[PDB]
RNA sequence: UAUACAAUUAUCAUAUUAAAUUGUUAAGUGCUGAUUUAACCAAUAAAAAUAUAAAUAAUUUUUAUUUGUUUUUAAACACCAUUAGGUAUAUGCAAAUAUAAAAUUAUAGUAAUUAUAAAUUAUAUUAUAUUAUAUUUAUUCAUAUAAUUAAUAGGAUAAUAUUUGUAGUUUUUGAUACCAUGAUAAGGAUUAUAAAUUGAAAGUGUUAAUAUCAUAAUCAAAAUUUAUUAUUUAUAUUAAAUAUGUAUGUGUAGAUAAAAUAAGAAAUUAAAAAGGUAUUGUUGCCCACCAAUUUUUAUAAUAAAAAUAACGUGCAGUAAUUAAUAUAUUUAUAAAAAUAUAUUUUUUUUUUUU
């Protein structure tokens, strides 16, 4: 390390005051001053910009918003034109916009399946309980764990176990009413722009999980959000649970040196200062022949 | 107080104010109305995320040269009385000089 | 047996969590936020003034004699001297205090003309009050010291002259009256003025005579026939102890063997027996 | 760097004799090649050899510039050119160049004028002058026998009364001074005097 | 209070963050405390708040 | 200097209601001889196997007494010797960690707290499985010389300048024959076929702040002793800048170099765990001894304890180079070491009636 403090020990130089690095203020507050701006403003002002600039392109924001998922998808789609490539950042943005609402789907699936005997979902009392808790989860005012606890400990009927002894032999009720109520709540509440997406997610996250070991058994710690969690691919009702993506790739002896010699897409382009001998990513030293 | 709000010179304060004024003037009336950037609200001059890799001492020297960090500048000593300008030229803290 | 790092403080070596021993900053994912905001009022309002300033810069030279100073600064010098002079305890009678007050009054008289302060009416209320207090104090001290120093009449006359040139009629008339009174009252205190009059032992002084008489009458009575005139001895001396309770060393009674053993020589074989 | 050891100070002197270590001939801070063994010289040479330094041609001359450092093991004898003693040599050279380098406080006003300004100045009294009546009148007032208003009256009214004379017998040693005083006093005290000489001032009234 | 602490994400990646502890209060009867660690003073204050 | 432990769980000597104690069996060649061990080794070498049902929890254990040294056939076996052997197993002598506690150390006076914890740090693939590796070729390696670095100054075919021929000595001091901050190189071991490249950032003589006798510089015809370099092998042999006289010896010891890319080569391979007493972070803490100063208890030719940055001998401990801890014995330059017995703050590897 070459600094003043280190050099005072490395080689004692009697000339203590010495600027090791020239002053160059990258920030914006330091560079400007009133005297500079007094001259700058006359030449560059809002009126002058409006005069010499062409027009190339809450309630107003909602009017101009349109469909967020479609506007995100069309960017990745249009990335296939001649003057641009298929950016992975665009797909990441589309995935985030599509999966922003997955938490409510996870919670609704957990309430539909994990609860052994929720009662009669058709009953307006239980329906109101579920609707209020789902609205709270969607708004974020209550976390999923506490919402699930509220749903499973809410008041339903006196002598609940004795009454259930008449109907359920094992305490497991039919899931048709639960799924219907979980679809109805999301249909009534304007959760997503497309009404069918809620029902499709609720159905698919159940039918995909139904073919797994202990389909409806969940450990208490990992069932919801916690300090220690699971991988996104290994979550219970996740949309990316099932995958077989390539995870082993062969590597040659010159790989650590030629990490950047392939068709790499550079976040920062190599320069001559850093890389002594590297032509670039677009060159091919052994070209073929094409008609 | 001195930790949360670092002290800065009057020249730096004036430069910040002039930069805000320049940004406001350069903005157009239509976009100002859309953004609700009236003279009451403070304007955000700039905001960026940087990443620095290197030895600690040399990084400190580099940041001081670039003006990224302070905590070692020797700012001038403020007046013992009311440091703000425009105060009365002669004002004794103790009135005194009374009769009878 | 105690481990102690000599190069570095033990606490600094121990506090692993508070500091960082590694000196290499790596990028990784360590983003830092540089956020800068400003407001329009910062351009003008609320600007501080630095302590050091060339306007309030003074080169202070020193001199001992008062005549070097202008009267304006000489008044402050005289007051600074009187601050340390007035602590002298002399029953508020003296000549140096009157001299200092006269010097201050002469400073006022000079500053009337050279210092262009103006007239008494021109001078505002507070400095009028200071001038009146100074002249009154000078008059009081001169009157107090007049009977001893016959030059206090001259001091009072100069004070009256200064009042005249300051154009204060009410004080000037009183100064005339007091000068007239003192010019005739100064010689009264001297001996020649009062040849009619001429020029007591204390309680302790008288009791000393009583004690001496008693001692002499006991001396002649018992100094030869029976020497019992000696006073009661105070050979026992109090020594201070824990709670300052005075312990007294009572002399030993004759009817014990301790003094008999003490009076004998320590070593009979070698010490003389006579 | 610091010549003083880290232990508590010890007594410099024994019953009557000085400790050899603190004696000038056997000073503990001086490197004496005569009385030291061969291993200390070997260590000094090895230290001057491992680090780039000149070899010791003469030990008697080297001892003059040798520097002692107290260590837990014992004395450490080092050269004045050595990096370890470089800092102490810097400070010693600066001291030898200019000793006055510590800031000195500004003295206050002159104590004579401070005495003039002293609150208790007026309480001072001086010895009376025998030929001056004003002095004894003022001292009468100072001792509180008369009034300050009556100082002048007493100065005018003070009378002078003769007093018995005081004569001092003075002369050389063994010149019969004590015998003359004894004959004047009609006593014989010179013989009983210790040593036959006068050693204290004696004032006696005679007729 | 403010303090300084070390943060270790990787064995060869050590940084010095600062630790801010504060609270928000209102005499109407509502209060809440917090403590956080962040690279800078402003970030620590915001996270603690 | 006076001024409010705990009582719901505290690892070094506070054991006190508990069933013990005793069994009589096993093993017995000499034969033509290399067993054990990292190595040396010694002398007949095979052996000792039986349990449960049953003894009240108490109001004076205030009370006896008791906790792995316990004495002989073999096998084990610590001092010491070095050519290499000797040398310990309850019958007596012996209260004792399973805890009623008041910051470290210390005789309950010596220093100013002492310990401990967490995170991180280069040692351990497992056997179809993210690749068959296995073949060809090569190796007598050498060059450096004759000293001066610190200014601008215009011309023919242009409306005129002798400015043809322009003339003011001397007060500074480093890249030079050391040293006189930084910066590019070489070094292939896991991101692969596909519309594609088999050369790295961790630094290599010359380059940008420390000064204080420094003229070391090719313009030819020159002086191997120095690690880092592919030379032509037996039909025809010296002409233009002057250009190599040496070493024929069965393709021959040791040691060693190169290539899986327009070349031709093909079944056994990468893919686990596992640590800081160090924070100055192994070039580290730390250990006694040696050495040096000195303090306290003490007056007795005493003993003991404590503080200290550099020396000397070492490397004992710190997963730390034959593990560590506790007690007993023993040896001695010193940390300690070896044994007997009891422990793991020693990092760990799968057998439910074959
Ligand atoms: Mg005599
Ligand atoms: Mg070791």
């Amino acid at each position: 390390d070459k600094s003043v403090f280190a050099a005072k020990r490395r080689v004692i130089v009697p000339i203590h005051p010495t600027p090791n690095f020239p002053a160059h203020f990258i920030k914006s507050a330091f560079t400007t001053d009133p005297l500079k701006e007094k001259q700058k403003a006359r030449f560059s002002s809002g009126g002058e910009a409006m005069r010499e600039v062409q027009d190339i392109p809450s309630r107003r924001d909602l009017a101009s918003r349109g469909d967020t998922e479609f506007q995100a998808l069309v960017e990745f789609i249009e990335g296939a034109s001649y003057d641009q490539l298929i950016s992975g950042r665009r797909f990441k943005k589309v995935y985030d916009v599509l999966s922003e609402n997955d938490d409510m789907f996870i919670w609704l699936c957990h309430t539909a399946m994990s609860v052994l005997n929720p009662g009669d979902m058709r009953s307006r009392l239980i329906y109101n309980h579920l609707r209020i808790l789902a609205e709270s989860v969607a708004s974020g005012e209550m976390t999923q764990r506490t919402a699930f606890r509220f749903f499973e400990s809410a008041v339903r009927s006196p002598a609940y176990r004795e009454i259930a002894k008449r109907q359920l032999e094992g305490g497991a009720a039919t899931r048709l009413a639960g799924i219907s109520a979980a679809a109805d709540v999301m249909r009534r509440m304007g959760l997503t722009r497309r009404p069918m997406s809620s029902y499709f997610e609720l159905y698919q996250r159940i039918v995909e999980r139904s073919e797994a070991m202990t389909p409806w058994g969940f450990p208490p710690l990992f069932q919801f959000e916690e300090r220690l969690s699971l991988e996104p691919r290994l979550k219970f009702f996740s949309r990316a649970s099932q995958q077989s993506l390539e995870r082993r790739r062969r590597g040659h002896v010159m790989t650590p040196h030629t990490t950047l010699h392939g068709r790499r897409i550079f976040w920062i382009p190599p320069t001559w200062n850093r890389a002594g001998r590297f032509l670039g990513p677009h060159v091919t030293l052994y070209p073929g022949m094409t008609p | 107080d001195r930790w949360t709000h670092p002290q800065e010179s009057n020249l730096e304060q004036a430069a910040r104010g002039s930069a805000v004024l320049a940004k406001r003037l350069s903005m157009t009336v239509s976009e100002m109305h859309d953004r609700q950037e009236t003279a009451e609200n403070p304007a955000t001059l700039d905001r960026f995320y940087y990443r620095i890799q290197g030895p600690a001492l040399e990084a400190g020297e580099l940041k001081e040269a670039l003006g990224l960090k302070g905590n070692r500048k020797r700012l001038p000593r403020r007046a013992p009385g009311w440091a703000t300008l425009g105060m009365e030229k002669v004002s004794p803290q103790e009135p005194g000089h009374a009769a009878k | 047996l105690h481990q102690y790092p000599t190069a570095r403080h033990k606490s600094l070596v121990k506090d692993r969590l508070r500091f960082a021993r590694n000196w290499w900053l790596t990028g990784g994912n360590n983003y830092e936020l540089v956020h800068e905001v400003g407001h329009e009022r910062e351009a003008t309002e609320c600007f501080a003034e630095y302590a050091q300033d060339s306007s309030r810069d003074v080169y202070l030279m020193s001199t001992n004699r008062l005549s070097d100073l202008p009267p304006g600064d000489r008044l402050k010098a005289i007051v600074g001297l009187m601050r340390s002079r007035w602590e002298v305890k002399d029953a508020n009678r003296g000549y140096d205090k009157a001299k200092l007050l006269l010097q201050a009054l002469e400073c006022f008289s000079e500053m009337k003309a050279s210092g262009q302060i103006g007239d008494f009416n021109s001078l505002p209320e507070p400095d009028q009050d200071t001038f009146l207090q100074y002249v009154e104090g000078c008059s009081r001290f001169a009157q107090a010291c007049s009977h001893s120093h016959p030059d206090a009449v001259r001091v009072l006359l100069r004070a009256a002259q200064i009042c005249e040139e300051m154009r204060c009629v009410e004080k000037r008339d009183e100064m005339i009256q007091v000068t007239e009174a003192a010019a005739n009252r100064m010689d009264r205190a001297y001996a020649f003025s009062r040849p009619h009059d001429t020029l007591p032992p204390s309680l302790h002084e008288n009791e000393d005579c009583v004690r001496l008489k008693n001692t002499e009458e006991l001396r002649r009575r018992f100094g030869n026939t029976a020497p019992h005139v000696l006073e009661k001895p105070k050979r026992v001396d109090c020594l201070r102890i824990h709670r300052n309770r005075p312990l007294l060393l009572h002399p030993m009674k004759d009817n014990n063997k301790l003094l008999e053993l003490s009076k004998l020589p320590a070593r009979p074989e070698f010490d003389s027996w006579t | 760097q610091s010549q003083s050891s880290r232990g508590q100070p010890g007594l410099q002197w024994q019953e009557g004799v000085v400790d050899p270590r603190y004696s000038s001939s056997g000073n503990m801070r001086r490197f004496n090649p005569d009385t030291v063994a061969h291993y200390v010289k070997a260590t000094i040479q090895n230290d001057r050899r491992e680090m780039g330094l000149g070899e010791v041609y003469d030990w008697h001359e080297f001892a003059k510039d040798a520097v002692y450092i107290p260590t837990r093991s014992g004395p450490l004898w080092v050269g004045s050119d050595d990096p370890r003693c470089a800092k102490f040599m810097r400070r010693r050279s600066k001291m030898q160049k200019t000793p006055q380098q510590k800031a000195r406080p500004k003295p206050g006003p002159d104590p004579a004028k401070a005495l003039e300004d002293h609150p208790l100045r007026e309480y001072f009294t001086t010895a009376t002058n025998l030929r001056d009546p004003l002095s004894t009148a003022n001292n009468l007032h100072r001792a509180g026998l008369i009034r300050e208003y009556d100082i002048k009256y007493t100065a005018a009214k003070v009378r002078y009364v003769p007093r018995p004379p005081v004569v001092s017998i003075m002369g050389h040693v063994d010149h019969g001074k004590t015998t003359l005083l004894d004959y004047l006093r009609k006593t014989n005290v010179a013989s009983q005097e210790a040593g036959g000489i006068t050693q204290n001032v004696g004032a006696f009234q005679v007729k | 209070a403010y303090d300084m602490r070390v943060v270790k994400f990787s064995p060869k990646d050590h940084r010095q963050w600062i630790y801010c502890v504060l609270y928000v209060g209102s005499g109407k009867g509502i209060a809440g405390w917090g403590r956080a660690v962040a690279p800078s003073t402003q970030e620590a204050k915001k996270e603690a708040i």
